[PDB]
């Protein structure tokens, strides 16, 4: 009656790319999302399901958006 | 352990995609939720917020929200990537309580709860499917709650029409053995719809919405295990109705037949 | 800047007299009619010039010129007189002059005359060769004044010669007729025994001997290191003095236009010194990032002779990735504020590698992409933006 346990994954390889497809496929799905539930732009002519950009929008201020940090 | 700005800011556009100013981007949230490939570090955020969410029905009986969070189940059960065996024990009593719950409205009489019932009873038909294991024992323990809500008395029609909406849901031999053995309760049943003393209270509607949903659902079972004549089945079914509506659905089964 | 403005379009004129200036197409006596890269060349030609003014009469003495000046400015900026004394607040050439010739004792007359009064560099075109039976050094420096931009130097002119027994300055006095001018050159008794060759700082170093000449002693010329002129040189040597210019020198200018002279040379061994100096730190960072195109350009046109990978690849993987993964980049941490500036140069100058069909390799495109997934920066107290631009560059 000695317990087992499950096998642990401790290798930097596999954690490095874990954490880099899941960072990736994350911004890439919230991009999508942005871009399909506003307004959006295209490089090519009617081009909405590849790669669809988020339209710029103007800002009334735009030094507050651009120079200020969001984390700190 | 706390999520990325990417994926925090992604969670708070997605969870209030799913509020309901408007319906375009619910859809394209819930097909985001079904259709995305690294969602999970933000699976048990989502099982937090769906059971949460849930539960502030009991403060505030919007049936709307909870259309919302039953279709923000069913997409998260859609997705092919995300493995929801560790977080299932969260979404089970939320779809139960979707389900069992007596007071799903806000005005009883005219909100549709009905169909937040069948919706949460088919969505908890699939979540057994796909996910009953002889370890788990989810399947036994899910007919085992709506058999004791089923068979004992005092039980409102709403609450009893759940449990016979997730029963019936389940598959054909759970209601040929749970099912069938009290369809003389339908004449309990009828006691309060033919003759009451009250006819402008709640219970009619209820009533009778359990009536059609349980003739519903037992005429198969009655096209299964029976003649094919049925001459006076219905005079031998309870009430005469049932009988009718087998008939209905062997008639049914042959212009199936036909189109094959 | 300013000698290929000055090359570009006639030339900057500092102190004009009222046209004087009558080879651009506007006119210069009012600031209002100045283009504005004009107005930014005159500012560039106006500090380099004082600059020389520092050369020819020490700095301590300058700064003795701008205190004298400030003092009179200061003593004038007390007074209620109406401009009895407030014009002393206000400052001329003549007063400048007469001040410099007050503070030091030497007029500057003829560099005013030269650099200030005239409108134009000069073009110095040099080319050496070493007698061998007299242990001369025999440079042909000759000017190009006939372009459009150009002016005659006739004043002295400094050159910086490395032999084996270290460095030596000269001074050569460029007259309109002279073209030949021998310099003597010293021994080569640091080829007998292995010594170390002193440098032009007190150092000295160990030098792989073996690119350079039997006969001759010297290692490099440089023909007015100090920036002495307002100048552009174009010196002959032959490549192994090049790369040991861009090795052993300690002056910058020198290591940029040694870079800037061998991607005329794309010889291996000019790979070897710029790959050198890219693994090198001790060595100014701006070389380093000017290293990287040169070897991206000298690896484009030795095109089927390259051997190995594409170059710096494998000393980006020695630098900046992970010991254990060599795809893998290490976590972002900006500290070193020279190895950032070198990291994020050496993709940009690895993306300018071309293949035999003059397409980039997809070695080099897949490296930069898997920069930009693996890239993770929640560690380091600096920002990134800068280093995901230049990857998008």
């Amino acid at each position: 009656k000695t317990p087992t346990y499950r096998e642990p994954v401790s290798d930097y390889q596999v954690l490095r790319e874990k954490a880099a497809s899941q960072r990736r496929d994350v911004e890439r799905a919230l991009t999508r999302f942005m871009a399909k539930t506003g307004e959006t732009q295209s490089l090519f002519k009617d081009d909405v399901s590849t790669f669809p950009l988020i339209a710029a929008r103007p800002f009334t201020i735009p030094y507050l958006t651009a120079l200020l940090p969001s984390e700190l | 352990h706390e999520l990325s700005v990417e994926q925090q800011l992604y969670y708070k556009e997605i969870t209030e995609a799913c509020v309901g100013s408007c319906e375009a981007k619910r859809a394209e949230a819930l097909q985001s939720i079904a259709t995305d490939p690294g969602l999970y570090q933000m699976l048990p955020r989502f099982s937090t917020f769906i059971s949460e969410g849930v539960r502030v029905n009991v403060v505030q009986n919007n049936l709307a929200l909870l259309i919302y969070l039953m279709r923000m189940v069913k997409a998260l059960m859609d997705n092919p990537t995300l493995y929801l065996e560790k977080y299932v024990h969260e979404l089970i009593p939320a779809v139960m309580t979707c389900i069992v719950s007596r007071q799903l409205c806000l005005r009883p009489d005219v909100d549709n709860h009905w169909a937040l019932r069948d919706f949460a009873a088919r969505l908890v038909a699939q979540i057994c499917k796909h996910f009953s294991t002889t370890t788990n024992n989810i399947q036994s323990r899910i007919t085992k709650t709506f058999t004791k809500s089923w068979v004992d008395e005092k039980t409102p029609w709403t609450t009893r029409y759940g449990s016979i909406a997730g029963l019936a849901e389940l598959g054909h031999d759970v209601i040929k053995t749970l099912i069938l053995p009290r369809l003389q309760q339908e004449g309990e049943r009828i006691r309060s719809v033919l003759d009451g003393p009250v006819l402008s209270n709640i219970d009619r509607i209820g009533a009778d919405h359990v009536q059609s949903l349980l003739l519903k659902h037992c005429a198969p079972v009655l096209a299964k295990l029976r003649p094919p004549p049925d001459n006076q089945d219905a005079y031998r079914a309870e009430f005469g109705s049932l009988g009718p509506l087998l008939c209905s659905q062997v008639v049914k089964a042959r212009a199936q037949a036909a189109l094959q | 800047k300013i000698v290929a403005y000055e090359l570009k379009t006639g030339g900057v004129l500092l102190h004009p007299i009222f046209n004087p200036a009558s080879h651009l197409h506007f006119s210069i006596k009012h600031p209002h009619t100045l283009s504005w890269e004009y107005y930014s060349m005159f500012q560039c030609k106006a500090h380099l010039v004082m600059r020389l003014i520092e050369n020819r009469i020490s700095m301590e003495f300058m700064l003795q010129v701008f205190n004298k000046l400030l003092s009179l400015a200061s003593t004038a900026s007390s007074q209620k007189f109406q401009s009895h004394m407030w014009s002393q607040m206000l400052v001329s050439t003549s007063g400048f002059l007469k001040s410099i010739s007050n503070v030091s004792g030497k007029d500057i007359q003829p560099l005013i005359k030269q650099w200030v009064d005239q409108s134009g560099v000069v073009k110095f075109y040099g080319s050496f060769a070493f007698n061998r039976k007299r242990n001369v050094l025999e440079l042909e420096i000759k000017q190009d004044y006939t372009s459009p931009g150009t002016q005659k130097y006739v004043g002295p002119l400094k050159v910086t010669v490395q032999e084996l027994d270290g460095s030596f300055n000269h001074t050569l006095q460029i007259e309109e007729n002279s073209l030949k001018h021998d310099i003597p050159c010293h021994s080569k008794s640091r080829r007998n025994k292995k010594k170390k060759i002193p440098l032009m700082n007190g150092e000295e170093v160990d030098m792989d001997l073996s690119a350079m000449d039997a006969d001759s002693p010297l290692l490099w010329i440089r023909i007015d290191p100090d920036m002495s002129v307002l100048r552009k040189v174009e010196f002959e040597q032959a490549d192994f003095m090049w790369q040991y210019q861009l090795r052993y020198e300690r002056d910058v200018v020198a290591q940029q236009e040694s870079i800037l002279a061998l991607e005329k040379f794309p010889t291996p061994a000019s790979r070897l010194a710029l790959t050198d100096i890219l693994e090198q730190e001790q060595c100014f960072y701006r070389v380093r990032m000017s290293a990287c195109f040169c070897l991206a350009k000298i690896a484009n046109s030795m095109v089927s002779t390259w051997t190995g990978p594409p170059a710096m690849k494998s000393l980006f993987t020695r630098m900046f990735c992970c010991k254990s993964c060599p795809n893998i980049v290490k976590t972002n941490n900006f500290m070193s504020f020279q190895s950032y500036f070198l990291q994020k140069t050496m993709p940009v100058a690895m993306a300018l590698l071309r293949d035999v069909h003059n397409l980039c390799p997809k070695e080099v495109l897949t490296f930069i992409l898997d920069l930009i997934k693996y890239n993770d920066n929640r560690k380091n107290k600096f920002s990134d933006n800068y280093y995901r631009a230049e990857m998008i560059d």
